[PDB]
């Protein structure tokens, strides 16, 4: 019930273990088809993550951008959710104004980050409309999403279980699991994961699985 | 710093109520460069537009193909049943304006600006976008202040945040390739998005900023708004809808604004191509 976390290839490690979560949220590595200082998944890999089984009723959260806002609505249907809102991230500078200068896009320049909402089944014990699906807040240190969208969630859904895969150490917390490779180690206090984590990976290498 | 999130659920007011220097007229007031581009190119459009023209038609019946040269942009807000909830022209559903034949009239390589709303729309207004050959490309928010009214004006369908926003999706058709096709786009002038206060309960207009960023992006000067009103006509522009009271438009005469002499693009100064931002070299 503390933060949680587990560092690991998305792609790899063996989601089955971690139970279902009310809330799913990851920001994710898209191959955006653009030249990025940093390594992508490919959309085989996207798609083939398996989100379904961490969720039968609940929220979906992901981040898209590019490509993959056409992208990210497939993997949505390939999940198994209907999109029911997108949120923006509006980015503000230090005087709280929007940069309009530079070539920050292709055609337009960018002044937002989007995110997918999506629902899977059935929930309850959600609080709708409490938050606008507008986000304000300045760029801060390495964050990719802005911090506020932890609060929006949680109180969306409080005191549910939640999951984030790749996220960072920064992104840690209470009620939240993260899974990323920047994570430090492992880190389970839910008995019941930790059972399972160690019934799968008796040795704690979580390595590709023995195709 | 603050949680805008955390002080709309406390007072009601919008996190985009607190971005600062958001107008248009104002808006590169202390940037004198930024503020000289915009003038200069506006002063372009100005110079090229063609006269108001405009023609009540009923866009369901209408044989699309009767407006006429092709069109370099065309701007479209089908009214959705969503904007109404007051009735009282046809509200379309996205069958029926996914039925409509846009490619037969947009120019082999050209732009679309499709008000989606800010539910099913930016799904289903992605499909008619695929049906009619554009690509998505960008997405323009209409981002709505509450400033004058605080705080919890919501809600419509399954949603589980406050709707603040409209979506306004552009797509491309053809090919056009930044680093050569400087004479039909001016790429990067203006950002996707637009914000302005919430209008009065039953006011469904669009912000006039979404016909700047369209003017700016393209130097094709035929431009299409289907489903105008009258207080929409603009020079430079032919506007098409029910409720327009009256019509002007005459496809020959408006064809022969485009015809030799003329071109169909506005052409640059020496001036603009020195301001507007460029790719530096490979
Ligand atoms: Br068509």
């Amino acid at each position: 019930f503390p933060p949680q976390w587990i560092c690991c290839d998305i792609r790899y490690l063996d989601v089955s273990i971690l139970g279902k979560f009310a809330v799913v949220m990851a920001d994710p590595p898209w191959d955006i088809h653009m030249e990025l200082p940093y390594g992508t998944l490919t959309d085989d890999e996207m798609r083939r993550l398996n989100i379904p089984v961490l969720q039968d009723d609940g929220f979906l959260f992901l981040w898209v951008t590019g490509r993959a806002m056409e992208l990210g609505r497939e993997c949505l249907n390939l999940w198994g959710y209907e999109r029911v809102d997108e949120i923006i991230w509006v980015k503000t500078n230090q005087l709280q104004r929007i940069i309009r200068t530079g070539r920050t896009g292709h055609w337009l320049n960018h002044g937002k980050e989007h995110c997918l909402v999506g629902v899977k089944g059935n929930p309850q014990g959600f609080n709708q409309g409490l938050d606008c699906d507008v986000i304000v807040a300045e760029v801060r240190s390495t964050s990719h999403k802005p911090d506020e969208i932890y609060g929006m969630i949680e109180r969306l859904s409080p005191g549910t279980r939640k999951i984030e895969l790749f996220g960072r150490p920064h992104n840690v917390q209470p009620n939240w699991i993260t899974l990323g490779n920047q994570l430090d180690g492992i880190h389970l206090l839910d008995p019941d994961v930790v059972a399972r984590f160690k019934q799968r990976y008796p040795d704690g290498i979580i390595s590709k699985p023995k195709n | 710093h603050n949680d805008y999130c955390q002080h709309f659920v406390d007072t009601g007011h919008r996190p985009q109520n607190f971005i600062r220097d958001v107008g248009l007229a104002d808006r590169f007031e202390e940037y004198p460069k930024l503020r000289e581009l915009i003038r200069l190119k506006d002063e372009l459009i100005a110079k090229s537009n063609t006269p108001p023209m405009y023609l009540q038609a009923d866009i369901e019946a209408f044989d699309i193909r009767e407006l006429t040269p092709k069109f370099d942009v065309i701007l479209l807000e089908p009214p959705l049943e969503e904007y109404y909830r007051t009735a009282n022209e046809k509200c379309w559903t996205w069958d029926d304006i996914m039925k409509l034949e846009i490619d037969e009239i947009a120019a082999p390589r050209s732009f679309i600006f499709l008000w989606c709303g800010s539910g099913e729309g930016l799904d289903l207004g992605r499909v008619c976008l695929r049906k009619w050959g554009y690509r998505r490309c960008e997405d323009i928010c209409w981002i709505k202040t509450n400033k004058n009214n605080p705080g919890k004006t919501t809600l419509d369908p399954k949603a589980v945040f406050q709707r603040t926003k409209e979506h306004c999706l552009m797509g491309i058709k053809g090919t056009v390739k930044r680093s050569t096709d400087g004479d039909f786009i001016h790429a990067n002038v203006d950002i996707d998005l637009i914000i302005t206060e919430e209008p009065e309960i039953g006011n469904i207009e669009k912000p006039v900023e979404i016909f700047h960023i369209i003017e700016h992006f393209c130097l094709g000067r035929r431009r299409l708004h289907l489903f105008g009103r009258d207080s929409t006509i603009r020079p430079g522009w032919l506007t098409v809808g029910p409720t327009l009271t009256n019509s002007n438009y005459n496809a020959e005469t408006y064809a022969s604004y485009f015809s030799a002499p003329n071109s169909y693009l506005t052409g640059c100064t020496e001036e603009i191509e020195r301001l507007r931002p460029k790719s530096p070299p490979p």
